[PDB]
């Protein structure tokens, strides 16, 4: 209702003793729709809400605490030091009691085949992120199997974020061949070692359901099931008001007043590391390949009112994103889109000095009317965005056509291919910014889905991941996305408010914000 | 002496059915005010407020606004333009298909009428709105609505004219048309005054209903994302979009669905009262 | 009668099968399923162009493709989606889900609407038939979807009043349903009520002022009061022989009553939520698919047709002129 | 006991205008053996008061009487008594047949579920042999294979014939019979009366019969009640109506029924006027409008049937100025015969071995054809400018099919037709239109041969539109074209649908005289008019050839009819004229034994 949209240190998840709710229970929540690729490590497998389930089943080297602390996972490894200084070698101590679904024990070799399965350096793996495994020399055994050393080639900071935060840990025998990569999990995942697992894909119904764990070794969940069914946005907050689901995200004003409206709801708020955007596609061929029509139509598109529409009622006084690497609440946020300060009177004068003259509804160019494809999620609140987007553009002359498409192969089919002009998705980070810098901005970042990129970028980016000091990294960090944006990359639209409405009776799981959850202690209401 | 005509008896017949000329009254109102009211209003169309979202009823906004910021009333009139002027086209053209077709199956007869209507038939067998839905995909995102209007019309006109044939063949095998040639009246003269004025109220009555069909497949289409596009507004639009929040904000949903309705409640009416008055007792 | 109906669906057979081949030839020009493949900006080589053509059978004449799509579409396989999934692994358990819909809906709605309109036939002018006249017609005069979204949300502060969750809106079954065959067929009987209402609410209206007309023709012929004047009582006389001639015109437009209820489904489908036909139907013009759309009007005009061939047999049985004897 | 004694009855219909009070304390009654003839012009509500006896008024009518059937009071009774009566002790003839059968089901299976509703066990293989039985003694001609019939392919005369059979299956201890002889030709109604006075005397059931003939009530029924205006106007035996009138209204209804013994142009006495509309109803006697003996006391109250003689009531004030008496004085007209015969030698149709066949038709797709009717089969015809001539037969014969051949003006499948002096042969239809104008015809059936969707107006002005006629000169013939035959302005603005029967066959003759031709071919245009009504007509068109010289091909079921109008006859049998002659030497000397029974099946006018 009245709150700010940044990333604060505190979570909303309504914290009990895990001794003192039920032993049981579903939990219903939603899905957008059912995943195409189980592999998190996969170009189409890498999702937001596809790592999210699989959280709870796969390792993780790192607790991440509500302010973006770190100690080590006792229950997974049991020793993870910073050994040597000039080459980092970390040394991943695994534990003796951490075994996988199919039985066969987690050592060295199932750490070294995921550092070289994402290494890069193998472009068979069609992967969609390379933190940190391109600058490491060698992984090597330790004195046991269970110990694995990680030797740095190249200054790393960011070794924290390999098993942690988004990524974690996938077994070897997933991970050995391309085969397996590429084509191993597309109709259900494989072993797995955590709390819980996924025990019936059924597709006829679209319900995934998830169980516990035989071989857990940790404390036993207090929950039984966590079952996800797809369910489509325009039918998600009445399936909460008729009790069939549990917990969802709140995006537009209505998701709000009916969610405390109701009774026996409660709604949760703790904004994380998660922004839309508008990403433009440079790559040759799209009516967008020119730097400067990009730089033009950035200046006709207003953010602010984008932001004040989009974010009404959910925060007080919204604003606007002006940064691509840090957000509003990490250290080191500034405002670096000067260059690209709404006025549409400059966008005429230099798209009638670049061509395109208004003769008509819309400008034309040798023919060819001035006219750019949308693409974006059909939901309710992401339509909003290209509705004002277009009503804006319309303003100077340029024709936005909108494409709705649905939720499965959003991704797959259209974004990681290239088929669109503008494309509208959102970004989910940790409490590791800068590991997005080679994954989207690099020019031959594996997940720069419109190919936009310059060599003063890339020296940048090295210059900036060299640096071992916090400070002088995040003005060169800063430093990148100014060139970033004085050139036509993307376009940050808005934060995330993190406001969640889950059921009252419904406990250690709300809104986390920077922190995780602990799936052993997500309980239920002890009537 | 002072015999009295029978178009002139007929319209006299409408006139005493308070309840089709009361339903027809509300139309015409309707479709003129669709044009003569938006420039009165205080807000254009077409326009965002963006420190009036989503208000209610009032003074600058009467009818309210939008999830992003539109007067719900500009927007709604729009909407109803759009809605109306497809249906009233629509209408025409099918009703001038199916008389065409129709007729001349019903008089040539034979093999002809056979073939003309196991046509009919084949056109029957899957249902219109997943046949026009079909080519929605071309004439989807042009300006002009006069395609749009011509597929709707293209699939409309078959269960009419299988009326409008039925009855012009069990028509020219009557008595009272034998008596007529008996007479001396012309060959011509005989459809003017007995074929002419029993189809050309069918088919008045006829283009009633069409109307009513005509603008439930154009909200439909429109509804499921097809038909007509975002910049420029439909009824169905506007249901569509304001589904997610009749709950909430009741105005921004509750409205476009009542005017259209109402209008449809209009149509049924007036189709009814011209049936009445047509063929007054039966 | 056994010749009746043997010419009466050996035509049946022709209009499918010639419906099938006009319904291809027209989503084939009017789709492009290589557009938004063709419209890639790093344009894609033109092997995969060939190749996905070739996939899909585009490299081939009109007519010399659809020889081919039908001569394995009889065989049990009907190709690939735009992605490459094939279809026959979904078409076969989404004709059920939409199956189980439009006979729930159909078999309470025409029954419904009928006995509306006999009733206030019957009662011409009396505060009975005049309600049900102005219901249905503010029933046929509103859209389905309007209809659907106004039953969702009234339906909701039921459940709310009475709080045993007596019907839901969301999918057609709900997890967790592992009892005995009575708790899974509870579960459905309560998540079908509300589609299955929105469909015969329309059905009904269309097909009770069908009926009123009908039966108020019969009523002014005076064969009723001639039946009853033997000694039959006047409510024998009225259903062995006024509601049996009554019913005559109305097996003449069950079938387009069918087709009306089949364009519903599409709605009803996608605003509860229901995978079965309609919701693929909108997504396989959405994306451009011949392939999903040619094996949908195929079903859609199959029910159509065996709904005209039930109301022919049902039209012989109740009329013994219109057999050969 | 008797089997009726109706006590007071009075039936009120409450349409949206006042309510119309069809009878208004009628009282009366019916014996075992007896046959009551219920006699009077149209809507003077008699079938209003059977309808209401046997109960199936409809719920908008307010009956209030005391009809008892055995003691039985049966206006209280609540359709489970009351469907166990009817049937079983009360058969219902109804009026007009041509919507009074099951279209879905078959004539035998009908005559049979009347059988087997009040015998319950009687198997239905019995009850249909029983059925079948039933349609021969009615005289349907082919009773075991017509007995597998849809009631849509009957002739009319037949289906009027299948509900009598359903009327008397289940041997009633009272039927009732409303105008059972309208459809029906001389030799069928014959027989038809012949099974009457059968379950009459066998039996030994009433009949409450209710008449359009009065021929038909001198030699069949037994007492008689001549209604006016929803009062029984008058109350005798037979013997006593006819040759003691006693009463003007039953003066002028008796004094305008034709006779087989009349001669040629004798002109009839109807009553002159329109019966009045039982809504407003003025005080005063109900015939004071019409009655040429009306005096300002005749005004002070409706007069109350007393007695003037034994067993003879009669509601009139002034009724001893009437016996004695004839109708030609008490309504101070002349009967006689001025233009005997229009002497002249022009022939205007001659017709020479005429034929004409109908390709059969009995299957649907690949139907094994075989026979064909011979509608005609040598038929030779003439006519002489100013004289009618009468053609007589039985359903079937082919009158109508000879009309017809004449009116389309064209050649023949064989034959030579001369109308107005010419072969037409050289005349094709432009030549032929300008002959269309001095030779039109009277369709049979009113109710299809007009438009139903044009006023009378246009109906009527129609043949003058067309032909070379104005518009100030149209309305003006159309004026006294209507109030000729009887109707009123304002019926021009009404539509055929809301017009009876017998209103609705005076629009088409009245159409049909609108250009004044030379030759008039009227089919049955006196089929459904009363006897009151039919006399003014017959008086028109002897008076109209008188003045202007018309010429008549006249068709007609009954013959007391044609000798009043006919010069010459012909007597015409299964398509061929068996004989032709003078009018005095056919209905005077039968020489063919046809012909003989033919005049032996026509009832005579007065009671033994
Ligand atoms: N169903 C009805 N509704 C309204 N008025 C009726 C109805 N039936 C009869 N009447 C009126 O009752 C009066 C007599 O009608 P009816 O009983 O048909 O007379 P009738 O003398 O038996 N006719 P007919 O057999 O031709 O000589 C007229 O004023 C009619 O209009
Ligand atoms: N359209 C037709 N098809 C077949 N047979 C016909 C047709 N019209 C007439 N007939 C036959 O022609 C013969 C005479 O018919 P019609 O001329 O109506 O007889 P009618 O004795 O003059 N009739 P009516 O004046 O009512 O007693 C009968 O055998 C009919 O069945
Ligand atoms: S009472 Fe008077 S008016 Fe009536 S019939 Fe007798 S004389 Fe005529
Ligand atoms: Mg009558
Ligand atoms: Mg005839």
């Amino acid at each position: 209702a009245d709150r700010r949209a940044a990333v604060g240190t505190t979570s909303d998840i309504n914290q009990q003793d895990p001794a003192t709710l039920q032993d049981g229970g579903n939990l219903r929540l939603s899905l957008t729709d059912f995943p195409p690729n189980f592999n998190i490590l996969h170009i189409d497998g890498n999702n937001a809400e596809v790592a999210a389930m699989m959280k709870a089943t796969l390792p993780r080297a790192f607790i991440i605490g509500p302010d973006g602390s770190t100690t080590v996972d006792t229950n997974y490894f049991t020793s993870i030091e910073l050994t040597r200084t000039a080459p980092q070698v970390v040394t991943y101590t695994i534990n003796p009691e951490a075994v996988w679904s199919d039985g066969t024990p987690i050592t060295w070799r199932d750490i070294a085949s995921q550092i070289h399965a994402i290494s890069g350096a193998d472009k068979a793996f069609e992967i969609a992120s390379s933190s940190g495994a391109e600058r490491v020399a060698s992984v090597t055994r330790g004195v046991d199997d269970r110990q694995a050393v990680v030797t740095f080639a190249k200054p790393y900071a960011e070794w924290r974020g390999m098993f942690a935060g988004n990524g974690m840990l996938l077994p070897a025998s997933m991970t050995a061949t391309p085969e397996a990569f590429n084509k191993g999990q597309l109709d259900g995942p494989g072993p797995s070692a955590g709390p819980f697992v996924v025990s019936a894909l059924d597709r006829t119904a679209q319900r995934i359901v998830l169980t516990r764990n035989p071989r857990w070794w940790g404390a036993r969940p207090r929950l039984d099931s966590i079952t996800y069914l797809v369910l489509d946005d325009a039918a998600r907050l009445p399936a909460l008001q008729n009790n069939t689901i549990d917990a969802t995200g709140v995006g537009t004003l209505d998701q709000l007043t009916i969610a405390a409206r109701t009774k026996g709801i409660s709604i949760r708020r703790a904004p994380g590391p998660s922004w839309y955007h508008f990403t433009l596609n440079g790559a040759p061929g799209s009516i967008l390949a020119d730097k400067a029509l990009r730089l033009a139509i950035a200046k006709g598109i207003d953010r602010y009112t984008i932001a004040r529409v989009a974010q009404y009622g959910l925060t007080s006084d919204p604003v606007p994103l002006n940064n691509h690497v840090f957000v509003a609440g990490q250290d080191g946020y500034q405002d670096n889109s000067g260059v690209v300060a709404y006025n549409p009177e400059q966008a005429k004068r230099e798209l009638d000095a670049l061509g395109w003259r208004r003769s008509g509804a819309f400008r034309e160019k040798d023919g060819r009317q001035l006219v750019i494809r949308d693409l974006f999620y059909d939901a309710q609140s992401t339509r909003q965005f290209a509705q004002i987007a277009q009503h804006t553009l319309a303003q100077i002359g340029v024709k936005l056509e909108l494409q709705a498409k649905s939720g499965s192969g959003f991704f797959s089919d259209y974004v990681n291919v290239g088929a669109f002009d503008i494309a509208q998705f959102g970004w989910v980070g940790d409490a590791f910014p800068l590991s997005s810098l080679t994954q989207i901005y690099a020019s031959d970042g594996e997940s720069n889905f419109g190919k936009i990129g310059s060599p003063q970028i890339d020296a940048a980016i090295e210059r900036t991941l060299a640096e071992l000091d916090p400070g002088k990294a995040r003005a060169l960090a800063n430093q990148v996305d100014e060139l970033i944006w004085a050139e036509g990359f993307s376009l940050p639209l808005t934060q995330s408010p993190g406001t969640v409405a889950v059921r009252s009776t419904l406990a250690n799981f709300g809104a986390t914000g920077l922190a995780d959850l602990d799936y052993t202690a997500i309980g239920f209401m002890r009537r | 002496t002072e015999f009295a005509s029978r178009r002139t008896l007929v319209v006299r017949r409408f006139l005493r059915n308070r309840a089709a000329v009361a339903s027809l009254a509300a139309l015409l109102l309707l479709f003129v005010s669709a044009y003569a009211l938006p420039p009165l209003l205080p807000y254009s169309y077409d326009d965002l407020d963006f420190n009036a979202l989503l208000q209610p009823p009032g003074t600058k906004h009467w009818l309210g606004t939008n999830a992003l910021g539109q007067d719900l009333l500009a927007q709604t009139l729009r909407g109803m333009q759009k809605s109306m002027l497809i249906g009233v086209c629509v209408a025409v053209i099918s009703t001038g298909i199916a008389a065409t077709v129709g007729a001349i199956s019903g008089y040539f007869g034979g093999w002809r009428d056979r073939t003309l209507m196991w046509v009919v038939d084949l056109l029957l067998v899957v249902p219109s709105f997943i046949l026009i839905a079909i080519v929605t995909p071309r004439t989807k995102n042009s300006a002009n609505i006069m395609f749009l209007v011509l597929l709707l019309a293209g699939f409309g006109w078959m269960i009419s004219s299988r009326m409008v044939r039925g009855m012009t063949m069990s028509l020219r095998e009557r008595e009272f048309i034998r008596a007529a040639r008996y007479m001396g009246v012309s060959s011509r003269r005989i459809i003017v005054g007995h074929v002419v004025p029993n189809v050309a109220s069918i088919l008045i009555i006829d283009a009633a209903l069409n109307v009513a069909a005509a603008i439930l497949a154009e909200t439909g289409l429109s509804f499921l994302g097809f038909g007509i596009q975002p910049p420029d507004v439909s009824l169905g639009t506007l249901i569509a979009d304001g589904t997610a929040s009749a709950t909430a904000f009741p105005w921004v949903f509750l409205f476009p669905a009542s005017i259209l309705v109402l209008i449809l409640v209009c149509a049924n009416l007036t189709g009814d009262g011209l049936r009445d008055a047509l063929d007054p007792a039966s | 009668m056994t010749r009746y109906l043997a010419r009466r669906l050996l035509n049946y057979l022709v209009l499918l099968a010639l419906a099938s081949f006009l319904t291809y030839c027209l989503t084939s020009l009017a789709f492009s399923p290589l557009e938004s493949l063709m419209q890639r900006s790093p344009r894609p080589p033109q092997a995969v162009i060939d190749a996905k053509a070739h996939d899909l059978g585009l490299d081939r004449p009109i007519l010399a493709r659809y020889a081919n799509w039908v001569s394995h579409a009889v065989r049990g396989d009907f190709g690939t989606t735009i992605t490459g999934q094939p279809v026959g692994t979904e078409l076969g358990r989404r004709i059920g889900v939409s199956l189980r819909l439009l006979v729930v809906g159909s078999v309470f709605g025409t029954v419904a609407g009928v006995v509306i309109g006999a009733w206030g036939a019957i009662r011409q002018y009396r505060l009975s038939d005049r309600v049900m006249t102005t219901l249905a017609l503010l029933v046929l005069s509103t859209p389905t979807f309007v209809v659907a979204n106004l039953l969702i949300l009234g339906a909701l502060r039921v459940n709310w009043a009475v709080g045993i969750q007596l019907f839901d809106y969301t999918g057609e079954t709900s997890p967790g349903v592992a009892g005995g065959v009575w708790d899974r067929l509870g579960d459905r009987l309560q998540h079908l009520i509300l589609p299955s209402l929105t469909l015969a609410l329309a059905a009904a209206a269309g097909f009770s002022r069908y009926q009123r007309n009908a039966m108020l023709d019969v009523l002014g012929q005076d064969f009723i009061r001639t039946a009853r004047a033997k000694g039959l009582t006047r409510r024998r006389a009225l259903l062995k022989h006024g509601l049996r001639t009554a019913l005559i015109p109305m097996a003449t437009l069950f079938a387009y009553g069918v087709a009306g209820l089949v364009t519903g489904a599409v709605f009803v489908e996608k605003i509860f939520g229901w995978h079965g036909m309609g919701e693929w139907m909108v997504r396989g013009i959405s994306t451009q698919d011949t392939n999903i759309v040619a094996a949908i009007t195929v079903f859609s005009g199959a029910v159509v047709l065996l709904a005209g061939l039930l109301s022919d047999v049902i039209y012989a049985a109740l009329d013994p002129r219109v057999r050969v004897s | 006991s008797p089997l009726l004694e109706v006590t007071d009855l009075a039936v009120t219909f409450r349409t949206d205008g006042d309510p119309v009070t069809a009878v208004r304390g009628i009282s009366y009654r019916v014996e075992p053996g007896e046959v009551v003839a219920m006699v009077g012009e149209s809507g003077s509500g008699k079938s209003a008061a059977a309808m209401a006896v046997v109960g199936l008024l409809p719920e908008y009518a307010q009956v209030r009487g005391s009809v008892r059937l055995q003691g039985t009071e049966l206006l209280g009774l609540a359709d489970n008594a009351m469907s166990r009566f009817r049937g079983k002790a009360i058969g219902t003839v109804f009026q007009d047949p041509m919507s009074a059968l099951t279209p879905v089901y078959t004539v035998g299976d009908q005559i049979a579920e009347a059988i087997e509703v009040h015998q319950p066990r009687v198997g239905k293989k019995a009850a249909r042999r029983r059925a079948v039985e039933l349609l021969d003694l009615v005289g349907i001609s082919q009773p075991q294979r017509r007995s597998r019939a849809f009631p849509h392919e009957l002739s009319g005369g037949e289906r009027q014939r299948v509900v009598i059979a359903i009327a008397i299956a289940n041997d009633p201890d009272l039927l009732i019979c409303d105008d059972p002889t309208t459809a029906l030709d001389v030799t069928v109604q014959a027989q038809i009366l012949d099974v009457l006075k059968a379950a009459r005397d066998v039996t030994g059931a009433g009949v409450l019969i209710i008449t359009h003939d009065l021929g038909v009530v001198a030699e069949f029924a037994d007492r008689a009640l001549v209604m006016y205006a929803g009062r029984v106007v008058e109350s005798a035996g037979v013997n006593d109506l006819y040759r003691d009138r006693r009463m003007p209204y039953t003066v002028g209804l008796l004094g305008s029924v034709p006779r087989l013994d009349a001669a040629q142009g004798t002109r009839l006495v109807p009553i002159p006027g329109a019966p009045p509309s039982l809504a407003g109803l003025a005080p005063g006697c109900p015939f004071a409008p019409r009655c040429p003996l009306v005096i300002d006391e005749c005004l002070t109250a409706e007069p109350e049937l007393l007695d003037v003689a034994t067993d003879h009531r009669a509601a009139c004030i002034r009724t001893e100025l009437v016996t004695g008496r004839s109708a030609a004085d008490i309504y101070r007209v002349k009967t006689e015969a001025r233009p005997a015969a229009l002497g002249d030698a022009s022939v205007v149709v001659r017709v020479r071995h005429l034929v004409k066949t109908y390709r059969l038709a009995k299957g649907v797709v690949l139907r094994r054809a075989i026979g064909e009717v011979r509608a005609v089969d040598g038929i030779s015809l003439e006519l002489r400018q100013g004289r009618t001539l009468g053609i007589v037969g039985e359903s079937g014969s082919g009158k109508s099919t000879t009309l017809h051949e004449i009116l389309e003006l064209a050649a023949p499948q064989s034959g030579s037709i001369e109308v107005l002096g010419t072969d037409v042969a050289t005349l094709g239809t432009a030549e032929r239109r300008s002959l269309r104008r001095d030779i039109q015809v009277v369709f049979q059936d009113p109710v299809a041969s007009l438009d139903p969707r044009l006023p009378v107006f246009d109906l009527i002005a129609e043949p003058l539109q067309a032909n070379g006629f104005g518009k100030n000169e149209t309305h003006a013939r159309v004026a006294e074209l209507l109030d000729i035959v009887g109707l009123r302005h304002g019926d021009a603005s009404r539509y055929p649908a809301e017009f009876s029967g017998g209103q609705k066959q005076r629009i088409g003759i009245a159409r049909a005289l609108a250009l004044q031709p030379k030759i008039l071919a009227l089919d049955d245009p006196v089929s459904a008019l009363d006897v009151s009504i039919q006399a003014g007509i017959i008086n028109l068109l002897l008076d109209l050839q008188e003045q202007f010289g018309l010429s008549y091909l006249f068709v007609s079921h009954d013959l007391s009819v044609v000798k009043h109008l006919a010069h010459q006859v012909a007597v015409m049998l299964a398509g061929t004229v068996v004989e032709q002659g003078d009018s005095e030497e056919v209905f005077g000397n039968p020489k063919h034994e046809y012909t003989r029974r033919l005049l032996g099946a026509v009832p005579q006018p007065d009671p033994a």
